[PDB]
């Protein structure tokens, strides 16, 4: 019979995200096979899966990927930072980046640590994490009441670590426009235990790096829209 | 897959560009013509890949590249790109007709006859006005809103079996020009405005014509044009 | 689910010859039975077949559709005329005006004559096809090698003929814009063989009739719009 | 039900390659039966098979499609050409007449050769392919080193040569706009290998052709439209 026309309430419209398909142009084509390329990639997480190294503003234009223990000795931690992805120190791993391009996060964050020293030398190190409060935990002693774990120098020379992933949500903002609940997790920091061993004639000032990775349970949501700020 | 004959001659090309009609008219005769007669030129046009010239078939082909002179010049076409594209003494295929206006926010509608008849003359007149009588008739006739789009299929139409490329013969026994065909075509087709002749406007229309093959076949390989080495 | 509209490449057009129907207006309709009336048509060819009479300009507006033997011999033919749908002599045949409304035609021309004169004459004619050629044939010497059959005047009184169907192609034109081969067709003509008798007291020149039907082949195609001339 | 009137994104359009047929105008047709025309064709590879003659220059506007072996004698191959089918040498050739109506081509170039002279002369002949390099082998040493083989006159006439198809991809490009590794594949080039035999009281200046054709893996591919110049 005759089109039984039905006229549809907003056709005639241009969509970004329509997901249907559109009319073939010039069909009946063939391609070169591309099997022979190895290291084929299928989801973002295999690349945020691959550790990367941090960096600082050096001590007082130079952001280091190194720390370097002091001589010195105080009760104060010797290195920390709040966790939140929008921080500096993120702003060139490949975990920073690509969340950089999403509305919210999901999962645990994993930290590695590497020593660069002497021979003879030995010490002790403590690592700690303080979910958020009043203010950042300044003394050892106030940090021992948080979450901690025991890093010998001399057992091993990457102690891993952890950050387990807490929160009243599910997810929590990727960005934070404003300090919120959901946006900040606390900090995490490093003590000196004890002081390490200076042996004969070796050199000083040991060096420390850290690297950053997406836990296995590591997930992002909602897609957006990049800021173009890079070009300049 | 692409060299199949079918897979490449399955897409539209431009043919020629019209104006539109206003009125009955005077078709076109045959040549040699003298002057003085009202026969108006550029307004029929027939469906050809071959050489033709004021809207009739044609053996040599020519072009006004001296644009001074005086008398009333002519109309040519030749489908560069079907010559060109292969070689098949004979050919046959249905013919695929589409229009599209030239000018802005215009409408139209669109007159065809097959080969063998002619354009019907003279006109009536209705409480006043006056109007064709190619308005009506046995033939189809096409009408769209303003923009404008025309689409349709029309089916072989010509006596002869196929469609010859090259020929060589001739049609009739006296005076007839040899390698002239008689019937290589699909008809004539024409453009008109739906207004009476009373209200005839000086404006000129234009509009052009888009053709496409369908099913098309070959046979007895031939040669192909030859280029300089200028 | 929504419409999924997928526009039309051309619609909001009229067109002519469109096959398919349209929307009812006034349905439920009751119609009073017609088997009643006899006499159905199905095909034009049932009019086609039936035979009429032609017709001739006065020998010097007056058309006559008989032709009476003359006294007078000569070797030229009596009556002849091109067989050309086109021509006036089929300008009034029921085959040329339902053949005038068609592209082309396919198939044979029957022909049948019909003698009307005196009791006690007898005599011969010839009947004769040519094909076309430089110029229509004049002399019975020239016919005679053409195609030809006898028909005697005692015998019978309707000799029907009928011209086969001969042509480069598969169809024919109708009508002749220019004169082509696929157009004409040679011509058709008929001879005195010899003397007719003429018998005592009877009346003098006898009357033939002529009649055109169309052959159980025949076949049109490729309808067109009359020429509305007719009018005037 | 009522249409369930779903808008099309982009309808209202007119499109070139619409794959898809239109309406019907004039349907209930019928055709002349073709069957009786041998020589029917199915794809231009029918005619690109068969083969055809070269030409060049006249050497110091009448270009040769032959070419006549000369008595003086030079390390210099005697006739050579780049294999890139833009060449003029191409230029009139059915494989290159095709192939200027294409985006790209794939497969092998198929070269023969024909000899015309004496009776009583014999000499020798080699056939050499050369890949791109800095510039076009000039010394028939440099040539021996790449592909090569031998040709007598008198073992046969028409040494068949085939170039290999060699490329790093799937395709080459038929036209070259700018000098390209996928656009040029060397030269080809023939030597004389030693001095010909002149015999008692036969002319002199034999004459050889050359003939070009594609391969049995010859492919075209993208169809594009063509250059009107020709009519000029």
């Amino acid at each position: 019979g005759p089109i039984p026309t039905a006229p549809r309430e907003n056709s005639l419209m241009f969509l970004s995200t329509l997901p249907d398909d559109t009319v073939p142009a010039y069909g009946n084509v063939r391609t070169p096979p591309v099997n022979y390329l190895p290291g084929e990639i299928t989801d973002l997480l295999q690349l945020a899966r691959i550790p990367t190294l941090m960096a600082f503003e050096r001590v007082p234009d130079t952001y280091v990927p190194y720390v370097a223990v002091p001589t010195q000795f105080d009760d104060r931690p010797l290195i920390s930072f709040p966790i939140t992805l929008s921080d500096p120190v993120y702003q060139n791993t490949l975990v920073g980046a690509i969340s950089s391009n999403f509305a919210n996060y999901r999962g645990c964050i994993q930290i590695t640590l590497t020593f660069c020293g002497p021979m003879m030398a030995r010490g002790k190190f403590l690592l700690s994490y303080s979910p958020p409060n009043g203010t950042q935990p300044q003394t050892l002693s106030e940090a021992m009441q948080c979450t901690y774990s025991i890093w010998d120098i001399g057992l091993n020379s990457s102690w891993t670590f952890v950050v387990p992933y807490i929160s009243p949500s599910d997810y929590r903002e990727t960005r934070a426009i404003t300090n919120s609940v959901y946006s900040a997790d606390g900090w995490f920091s490093l003590h000196k235990l004890t002081k390490i061993t200076l042996p004969p004639d070796c050199p000083q000032s040991p060096c420390i790096l850290f690297f950053a990775s997406a836990g296995e349970d590591y997930t992002l949501r909602l897609p957006v829209d990049c800021n173009p700020s890079y070009v300049f | 897959n692409h060299t199949n004959v079918k897979f490449l001659f399955d897409r539209s090309r431009l043919l020629n560009v019209i104006k539109v009609l206003e009125k009955d008219a005077v078709f076109p005769r045959p040549f040699p013509t003298q002057e003085g007669a009202q026969q108006d030129d550029g307004y029929f046009c027939l469906l050809t890949p071959r050489p033709t010239v004021a809207s009739r078939p044609a053996t040599r082909f020519g072009l006004y590249a001296n644009p001074s002179g005086s008398g009333v010049l002519a109309n040519t076409s030749l489908d560069f790109n079907f010559y060109s594209l292969a070689c098949f003494t004979y050919f046959r295929s249905d013919l695929e007709v589409t229009v599209v206006s030239l000018e802005p926010d215009l409408e139209f509608a669109v007159g065809w006859f097959p080969s063998g008849s002619e354009y019907q003359a003279s006109s009536f007149v209705y409480d006043q006005l006056h109007v064709p009588f190619h308005f009506t008739g046995r033939t189809p006739r096409a009408f769209a809103s303003k923009g404008g789009k025309v689409s349709f299929v029309l089916p072989w139409n010509s006596v002869s079996s196929v469609l010859p490329v090259r020929w060589g013969g001739a049609s009739k026994l006296s005076s007839a020009t040899r390698g002239l065909p008689a019937h290589a075509d699909w008809g004539t087709i024409y453009a008109f405005v739906p207004r009476p002749n009373e209200k005839k406007s000086t404006a000129v229309k234009h509009v052009a014509v888009y053709i496409r093959y369908k099913n098309a076949r070959a046979w007895c390989p031939s040669m192909l044009p030859f280029r300089s080495y200028k």
